This record gives structure tokens, C-alpha cells and sequence, in this order.
């Protein structure tokens, strides 16, 4: 059959892959201790996309967690749901990396990633044949990028024909608490923008702004806005696990989405969000849906795309739809707004409508797009590396290290190629 | 009812509750439906002051069919039809998380 | 609420005003709850218990209730924990007083012991996971401590 | 369909609200709660004009609440029904109005436009297709004259072919309190006039002489004012919502009412008011009924038509008719005194006839007339502007938020412009 492998670095990783794991073991009604309470025959069905099977019914995880600090890894074994992860698959290291990309990318990897990767082919031999394998990791996390530009480029070459969905989170327009953030980002988005097919680039601002937006709950936890992502991200992958009449495959996404080779960076939109009256005050319907869905506050990655025109929109729904309704919708909206379109590209949705819609709730959807709205946050990210690498200040650490400046130079010259590409292709 | 509540009169300018919900069909049986809906709240909030799986059949499945329902591989050396036949039936007795 | 769809149970606190016999209805914004910043829900005024069946002469079309209609307000006499009471198309469930208001009761109304109904919701407790027996490759002792975390 | 949403504004609006939408609630039959209990085929059958539809068998309002002070809003929520609004539609500020009509004009304008913009085009894409929009505040109050000013000059451009109907109270002649009344009243009426169509006026002043007259209960509250006055707009807009044989188009209504552009401004009068013994001691004939609508003490609006002359008068009915009675009193009517109806055009009545009684009495109406007898009112209003801009007293506000004393000099030439051809069109 076809399967996924899921990777969780970094502490972020950390956060969401225990999140997330849990999440999708609450769709399929998998108890804490791993045996079935049987619900739904259909997820039975395809528990297998993710789950593998071992003797006594238990439910093992196709996810290997990596990172350097053991006591996060203590930490989530102390949650709710450790025991559904392997002693053999922690994999680990004796030392913390201090929150360094060279550190991450030249010294510590040298005794780890050779673990890593005999863990991963044996993970590759027991399944039959990947679609690919997803990574949890953070651009300006420490050990994060450190770890996932060597892994991805290392597995590149190992399995040339595979998807490697990339989701990471983007550093606050306002406030890191990391100081050598930028030069950990930019570091990382070099090798990024190489190497990747598919990224997710989210941030935590816009969170909290849909916090006091639709949560309302004042003082979040961050656990909870994990709870969100995930739900993002099992949603953009129910098209596989669900019968119902759609087009599953994260390939036909990909061909769907992308114009260019080098387009990657997406932005997540998310679907109904209902609050304290919410409940009892909403005609949960596809118009509202729609309307809500694509709102340019309920959007929630990067920025307002306004400043900028969307060039590819996919939408995937859940529930018992048809056809028409979206597809009038889908109308409306083009004449709505046919000057924020691109006459480059007509026409440029894509629809997927699975009928196994979430637990709780009953009309839902996900929404993915590719706009220009990201020229303004690798901009800034780009002048901040600017004003810093003026005086290279804090440059012992890496130097020590033993990195070198020709290597920032040629990260800068492909970033301002994005920029550049980004601009001429819409302006 | 009056004249029908069964049905309200094909291209009714005026409208019905239970618009969103069950919808999809022909328009008479979603009239009769809605009605039934419309009526089933209507008692359920009066309650007044009450403080005061076909995939699968008799003789199994089809060959080629994928997806894990338990065990299989662990067991093996029958015909197909069989195991599956036989999986049809174990699965209520040790397997019997199945439901 | 669980008679509605998405429905739940909350907690709020009931005053009845001596002085003119008025009756509110407060609220516990705890935290989280998701509920917005709001005081009250139903504001200190008088309610209309029962009334007469000929308000045709005088229709809630015009001046609404007054003393020439209601055949009697909700009375303190009527208040009494261990019933359901009614009002405005809700029933209540009365569950605790406070010291001061059960002694006042034993001698203004004359009224007995009424001690306070546990109305709470409770759960079983989980077990900790033991340990996969002993192998015959190990020790039966040594492999209970490696077999843990 | 062919629907409406409502708009109200102003601290006194707010109380007007509050009673029109529970009284229409108690004549539809909804429950406290929302969970309406069926008993009426009509009212179920035409609903949608104003409720919307959700799950468990509620009805909210397409009502916007717009205010500055918490207290107000705080208050009609927790009224009998404000469980009925929305927190969606609960738009508000943390600012006081200061009661200085510049302040709510330039000053705080700009941070709410954007938001209730964006909550009423929400509403509007919603629904189908308005009439347009009725709009209940205070040009004589602070909040309401400053927002209705700036919601109205926005909202004609977008959708400028609906009905942009207001209701508003005239100040008392004997007191207002509020001494920058006059002020903010002219600052108010000036773009009144230039951008809406219809509007009812309205005086306390009368409601408390129709208290001395009829009701007679000696202990009066607003709440009644506004029970009265919502009688009043419920009874105008009976017509739309019911099966029978009538015109219910308000534009039907306005092309009948107004012929000349520049007036606007129109008199309402109610039907048959009823003290403790009457109820059962009078007589409910159609003849006295007509003598009781037309009586002067019944109107309530501004003063007595008894030294100015009509234009164009028209009632509406509502109960178990016919024809030919309501037809031979008109003609009654107008022979007692046609030296009063203008020779201008002749069989200026205008009838229409609902057949579902009100519960609680079966024969009712409502009227609106529109005569030359405001002249008292805005030609007192313009002296006190005069004799109160003879030495700018009580402008340093003003001057501090930026105003110009040309703003009021044209205002006031527009406004006696008004009166000249007032007085010409008849005289
Ligand atoms: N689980 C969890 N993760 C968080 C929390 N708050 C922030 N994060 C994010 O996790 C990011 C870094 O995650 P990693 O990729 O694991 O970073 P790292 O390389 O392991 O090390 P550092 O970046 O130095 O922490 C931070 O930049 C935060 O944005 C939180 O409260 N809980
Ligand atoms: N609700 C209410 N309003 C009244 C009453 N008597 C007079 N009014 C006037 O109606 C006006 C309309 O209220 P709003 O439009 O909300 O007034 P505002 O914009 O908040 O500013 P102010 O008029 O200075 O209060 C009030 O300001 C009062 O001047 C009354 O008895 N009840």
C-alpha cells in the first residue's frame, strides 16, 4: 500500500507531533493505552495510512522524534499519550546544542545522523512504499533547522522520487527572545529553497491575533494553539485516510499548486472558527462557510495577502456537500474579486470534497493558497540580516565554530532572488 | 396541513424552516422530512418540566481487498476467501474489537 | 441546557432583594469559559408569576402587566431548595443556601433543615501500566527497574 | 428573498430597539429562549423578512448594535430577550461621546466605520436582496446624531438603489437638557436631508400629553415610550409580512407620498387609544375610529396640523375589513373639510388593508401624514441657533476639535431654504 513517515524536530516538533499524534488517535478513537474501542468501520479501514500493527492490537505511530535536550523528551513521555511512542525510535543526544545552526548543521549531526538514518531505512523496509515523509521543525528553532537541513539533504539523494512535506514555524514580525534568530533563519531558508517541494510557513502572531479574535478566551496556552495547527494539518491530509468522491493524492496538490520549480512557501487558511454563542448562533452553511473561509483575518500565517494577488487557491471540504454549491460559490467569489485574480492564470482554483467529515462538527473545510504575501516577510527578515551583518556582531560564536561569511553571502544573493522572482512574476 | 403539509406547493415563492440540514434531494420529500424535523424540536424542547457494516457479510469479501481489518498476516495458510470468511467470525470472538 | 443541541450546565447566583421583593440573576465568569465579559443576565426587577386569561381588554399590544392583571408575584415563600422552579420559560435547579439564609428561615418563615444536595459530577480513577511479564531473559527483579521509562 | 436589516444607534435608540424587537417576538410567538412554539402558519410562513435561521430551532435578529458607552449595551443584554443579539453584532468602544456631536463625527468616526462596514456588508452578502434598511436614532441625541451621520454618507454610494428609511425623536420644545441640543440637532439635519428619503419624526413632549389624555396611569416609563412609538413602525411595516390584498412596498408607500425631493420629514398617528372602563365601554365602529385617528390629540409627532395644511395622507388597516366603509369615511373625511386639503391635487389619501388582527383586538391601523405643520417647529429651532450664534457661546469645544463656523452658516442657509419653499409649495 502507500504510507507516510513523519518526523518531529526541534522543540517545536517536540510541542507539535505529541499534539498532533494525539489529535489524530482521538479521529480514529484509539484510547491512551492503545487498544480499539471500535466506532467507525472506515477507520479501521485506513487506520493503515499512518498506524502500523503489532501483536495485541496496539497502535504504534510511523513517527520518529529527534532533539538534544532530554528533559523535553522526559516531559512528553510524561504525557497523556508517551506510551504510544517506542523506546527504540528515541532517538537522541548527550549535550544541548545551545540553539546554534552551524552547531546544529557541522558538529553534533556527525553522531546522530548516521542513528537517524538507519532508523528511518528500517522504518522504509518494514513499510511497502512511500508517498513520502512530512517533517515537523522550526526555520529559527535552534536545534531545529540544525538538524533538518542535514537530515532532508541527506534523504534527498537517498530517495529522489518521494514527497517531503516541509511545515515550519516563521519568527514573530516583533518578538523572538532569540537573538541570533535571523542568522539561523536565513542560514536554514538557503538550503530550504534548495532542496524542498513543499512548505508550510506559519506563525504564532497571527494566532494570538485569532485568539482574541474567535478564541476568546483571553490567555492562551500554547498547547492549545498546537491544537489548532494540527488540526490544519490532519485536515490537509484527511484526503487520503476517507473514501467519498475526491482526488487524495498530496501529488495532485503539488501540480495543482505549483507553477515553478522554485515555489514552495504556503500559507494555511482554516474553516469555520465558533466561539462562546457561536454554537447556538450560526447557520453552519456553505455560504457562511465560504465567506468566512476566505476572510482575510481568519487566514492566519503570514500577513494580509491584500497588498498583494493570490495566484493558485485550493479548497478541501468535509461533509455532506454538493458539488454545485461549491462550485457557484467558487463563481461568486472569481467575480467578486476578478482584479486580485491573474489574467496570467485564469480560472485558478482546485476543489477536493471528502464525505467523512470531523467529530464534533458537520460542514468543514481546509483552504490552502499560494499568494504574494511573503515577499514582505523574507524582506524583513532580509534588512534585518542586513543591519546585522554590518558590524557582525556575535560572530565569534560561529566563526569558532568554523563556518565562513562567503557562505552568508551566497544564502543573501538567493534570498534576494526570491525577492526578486517573487516581484517580476505578479509585477 | 389546510390544503398539504406533506407538500408545499411546487415552486413555494415563500419559504420553510429547516432550510440547511437534510437538503439534496427532490423537493416533496424534503418538505414532508423538514415537517417531521420541525415537529421532533418542537416536543423535544416542550419535554415539559422533566424535573417536575456491509463491507463485510455472511460469507466474507471479495479476493484483492485492501485495507488491515485485524491480525490477517499472523494467521495464514488458507484460501482467501476462507480467512477472510473465517476472520468473519473470529473477529467476535478474539479480535472482537471490531464494531 | 442538555436538552438543546450544543447545550451545558452552568451556576449563577440568585438575590432576592428584601426591601422590595425584586430578584436577579448574577453570573460566574470563572475564566476560560469561553463566555464574554458580562455581568448579569437578567437585571434586579419585579416578575409576573401567574395572571389572568382575559388580557384581551388590555393586549400586550399596549401597557403591559401591572395591578390590574397578575393574580399573584413570585413569593420568598416560594423559594425552597430540593424543587425545580419556573420563570421566564427556564427551570431552575436550587441547591445550597447560605448560613445566614437558613437561620433566617427557621424563624421568619418558620422553616426546617434543608441541607445542601451534592449536585457535582464525578469520575472513576485510571491504573498504572504494570509490567509485560518476565521474559525468562532478564531478571526478575533488575528488569522491572530497566522496564519503566 | 427580499428582505431588510435593521440598524439602530444612540443611547435612547438602543431603548427603542429593545422594545420594537421584543414586541415583534411576542407577536411572532417566540419563546424567551428562541424555541418557538407553532402555533400560527403565517408567522411561521413569513419570517425571513427579519430572523435568520440557525440550528436548534432559534431566530436571531439581523440587528447591528452600535454604542461608545458599556453600561447601555450591558443593560439591553441583559433586558428580556437580549440572549436574541448577537456578540457578532455587538459592536462597541471604550470612548464617551462627551455628548459633542464633533467628536462623534471626525474624532471617533474613523476607528468604528471600518468595523461596522465590515459587519453590515457581512449581513449583506448574506442575505438576498434588501429593500434597503430602517434606521432608529436621535438627532437630537450626542452618539446617534455623530455615527448617523457618517453611516449614512457612507452607506448611500455602495447601494445606493434601496430604501434608507429613519426614525427620529425632535427635541422637546419645553426642555432637552442638553443645551448644545440645537447644535448638534442642525449639524444632524443638514446631511439628513441631503442624503435620506423618508423620515419619522417624533416629540416626547406629546407622548406625555397623550399619558395625561388617555393612558392615564400617571406613573410613566420610557419603557412605554418606546412601546408606543414601536406599535407605531410595527404597525407600518404589518404589511409586508402577511397574506391578504394590499401593496406593501415601502418604495410603493414613499413614490405615493413625497412629490417634491426636498421634503422628507412625515407625521405619524396611531389607532385607537383605550383607558381602563373603555376597554369594554367603548364601541369598536369603524366611523369612530376614523374620528379618533384623525382627532388631533391623537397624533403624538410634533403639534397640531390645525394651523398648517396637508399634502398627502395615508393609513393603513389592519383587521377583519372591507372596502366600502373605510372608501365612504375618506369620503366623510373629505367633505368635512376639503378647504383644507391644498388645491394642489385632490384624493390625497392613500388605503391599504392587512386582514390578521393583532392579538389582543381585532380592528386596528396606523397613519402617516405628510403637512405643512413642522414650520413651528424648525423656525423656533432656528431662532435658538440665531439668538445662541450671536456671541458663539459654548463653541471652545468645537474650535478644539477643528471645526469652522462656515459649516453652520450653510447649514442654516439650506435649512431656511427648506422653510421658504415649505411655506411657497402651499402658499
Ligand atoms: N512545546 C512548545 N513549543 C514552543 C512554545 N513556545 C514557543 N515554542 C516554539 O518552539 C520554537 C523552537 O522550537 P525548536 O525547533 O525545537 O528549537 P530548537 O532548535 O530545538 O532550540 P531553541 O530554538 O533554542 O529553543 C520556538 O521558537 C518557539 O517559537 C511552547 O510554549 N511549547
Ligand atoms: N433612552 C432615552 N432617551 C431620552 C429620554 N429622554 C430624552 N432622551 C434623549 O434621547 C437622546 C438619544 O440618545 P443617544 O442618541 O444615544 O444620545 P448620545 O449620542 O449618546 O449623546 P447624548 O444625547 O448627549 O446622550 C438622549 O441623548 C436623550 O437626550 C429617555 O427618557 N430615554
Amino acid at each position: 500500500m502507500r504510507e507516510i513517515v513523519h518526523l518531529q524536530a526541534g522543540q517545536c516538533g517536540n510541542q507539535i507531533g505529541a499534539k498532533f499524534w494525539e489529535v489524530i488517535s482521538d479521529e480514529h478513537g484509539i484510547d491512551p493505552t492503545g487498544t480499539y474501542h471500535g466506532d467507525s468501520d472506515l477507520q479501521l479501514e485506513r487506520i493503515n495510512v499512518y498506524y502500523n500493527e503489532a501483536t495485541g492490537g496496539k497502535y504504534v505511530p510511523r513517527a520518529v522524534l529527534v532533539d538534544l535536550e532530554p528533559g523535553t523528551m522526559d516531559s512528553v513521555r510524561s504525557g497523556p499519550f508517551g506510551q504510544i511512542f517506542r523506546p527504540d525510535n528515541f532517538v537522541f543526544g548527550q549535550s544541548g546544542a545551545g540553539n546554534n545552526w552551524a552547531k546544529g548543521h557541522y558538529t553534533e549531526g556527525a553522531e546522530l545522523v548516521d542513528s537517524v538514518l538507519d532508523v528511518v531505512r528500517k522504518e522504509a523496509e518494514s513499510c511497502d512504499c512511500l508517498q513520502g515523509f512530512q517533517l515537523t521543525h522550526s526555520l529559527g528553532g535552534g536545534t531545529g533547522s540544525g538538524m533538518g537541513t542535514l537530515l532532508i539533504s541527506k534523504i534527498r539523494e537517498e530517495y529522489p522520487d518521494r514527497i517531503m512535506n516541509t511545515f515550519s514555524v516563521v519568527p514573530s514580525p516583533k518578538v523572538s527572545d532569540t537573538v541570533v534568530e535571523p542568522y539561523n533563519a536565513t542560514l536554514s531558508v538557503h538550503q530550504l529553497v534548495e532542496n524542498t517541494d513543499e512548505t508550510y510557513c506559519i506563525d504564532n502572531e497571527a494566532l494570538y491575533d485569532i485568539c482574541f479574535r474567535t478564541l476568546k478566551l483571553t490567555t492562551p496556552t500554547y498547547g492549545d494553539l498546537n491544537h489548532l495547527v494540527s488540526a490544519t494539518m490532519s485536515g490537509v491530509t484527511t484526503c487520503l485516510r476517507f473514501p467519498g468522491q475526491l482526488n487524495a493524492d498530496l501529488r495532485k496538490l503539488a501540480v495543482n499548486m505549483v507553477p515553478f520549480p522554485r515555489l514552495h512557501f504556503f500559507m494555511p487558511g482554516f474553516a469555520p472558527l465558533t466561539s462562546r454563542g457561536s454554537q447556538q448562533y450560526r447557520a453552519l452553511t456553505v455560504p457562511e462557510l465560504t465567506q468566512q473561509m476566505f476572510d482575510a483575518k481568519n487566514m492566519m500565517a503570514a500577513c494580509d495577502p491584500r497588498h498583494g494577488r493570490y495566484l493558485t487557491v485550493a479548497a478541501v471540504f468535509r461533509g455532506r456537500m454538493s458539488m454545485k454549491e461549491v462550485d457557484e460559490q467558487m463563481l461568486n467569489v472569481q467575480n467578486k474579486n476578478s482584479s486580485y485574480f491573474v489574467e496570467w492564470i485564469p480560472n485558478n482554483v482546485k476543489t477536493a470534497v471528502c464525505d467523512i467529515p470531523p467529530r464534533g462538527l458537520k460542514m468543514s473545510a481546509t483552504f490552502i493558497g499560494n499568494s504574494t504575501a511573503i515577499q514582505e516577510l523574507f524582506k524583513r527578515i532580509s534588512e534585518q540580516f542586513t543591519a546585522m551583518f554590518r558590524r557582525k556582531a556575535f560572530l565569534h560564536w560561529y566563526t569558532g565554530e568554523g563556518m565562513d561569511e562567503m557562505e552568508f553571502t551566497e544564502a543573501e544573493s538567493n534570498m534576494n532572488d526570491l525577492v526578486s522572482e517573487y516581484q517580476q512574476y505578479q509585477d | 396541513p389546510n390544503l398539504i403539509q406533506r407538500k408545499a406547493i411546487s415552486g413555494y415563492a415563500g419559504f420553510v424552516p429547516r432550510f440547511a440540514w437534510v437538503m439534496g434531494m427532490n423537493y416533496r420529500d424534503g418538505v414532508t422530512q423538514a415537517m417531521d424535523d420541525f415537529d421532533k424540536n418542537q416536543f423535544v424542547f416542550r419535554h415539559p418540566v422533566c424535573a417536575l457494516t456491509t463491507i463485510y457479510r455472511s460469507q466474507g469479501l471479495i479476493p484483492f481487498y485492501m485495507g488491515f481489518i485485524p491480525s490477517m498476516q499472523d494467521n495464514y495458510a488458507l484460501t482467501f476467501g476462507n480467512s477472510t470468511r473465517r476472520a468473519y467470525q473470529k473477529e467476535l470472538d478474539r479480535r472482537s474489537h471490531t464494531l | 441546557d442538555t436538552d438543546s443541541l450544543f447545550g451545558e450546565c452552568r451556576h449563577y447566583i440568585i438575590h432576592y432583594y428584601l426591601m422590595d421583593d425584586t430578584v436577579e440573576i448574577r453570573e460566574v465568569h470563572e475564566r476560560n469559559n469561553g463566555r464574554d465579559p458580562f455581568p448579569l443576565l437578567m437585571n434586579r426587577q419585579r416578575m409576573p408569576k401567574v395572571l389572568v386569561e382575559n388580557a384581551k381588554n388590555f393586549p400586550k399590544c399596549v401597557l403591559e402587566i401591572s395591578d390590574q392583571e397578575v393574580l399573584e408575584w413570585y413569593t420568598a415563600k416560594d423559594f425552597i431548595v430540593g424543587k425545580p422552579l419556573t420563570i421566564l420559560g427556564r427551570t431552575f435547579f436550587i441547591y445550597d443556601c447560605d448560613p445566614f439564609t437558613r437561620q433566617f428561615y427557621k424563624d421568619k418563615f418558620g422553616m426546617p433543615d434543608l441541607p445542601p444536595v451534592d449536585v457535582t459530577k464525578k469520575e472513576p480513577p485510571p491504573v498504572k501500566q504494570e509490567l509485560p511479564p518476565y521474559n525468562g531473559y532478564g531478571l526478575i527483579e533488575d528488569s522491572a527497574q530497566n522496564c519503566f521509562a
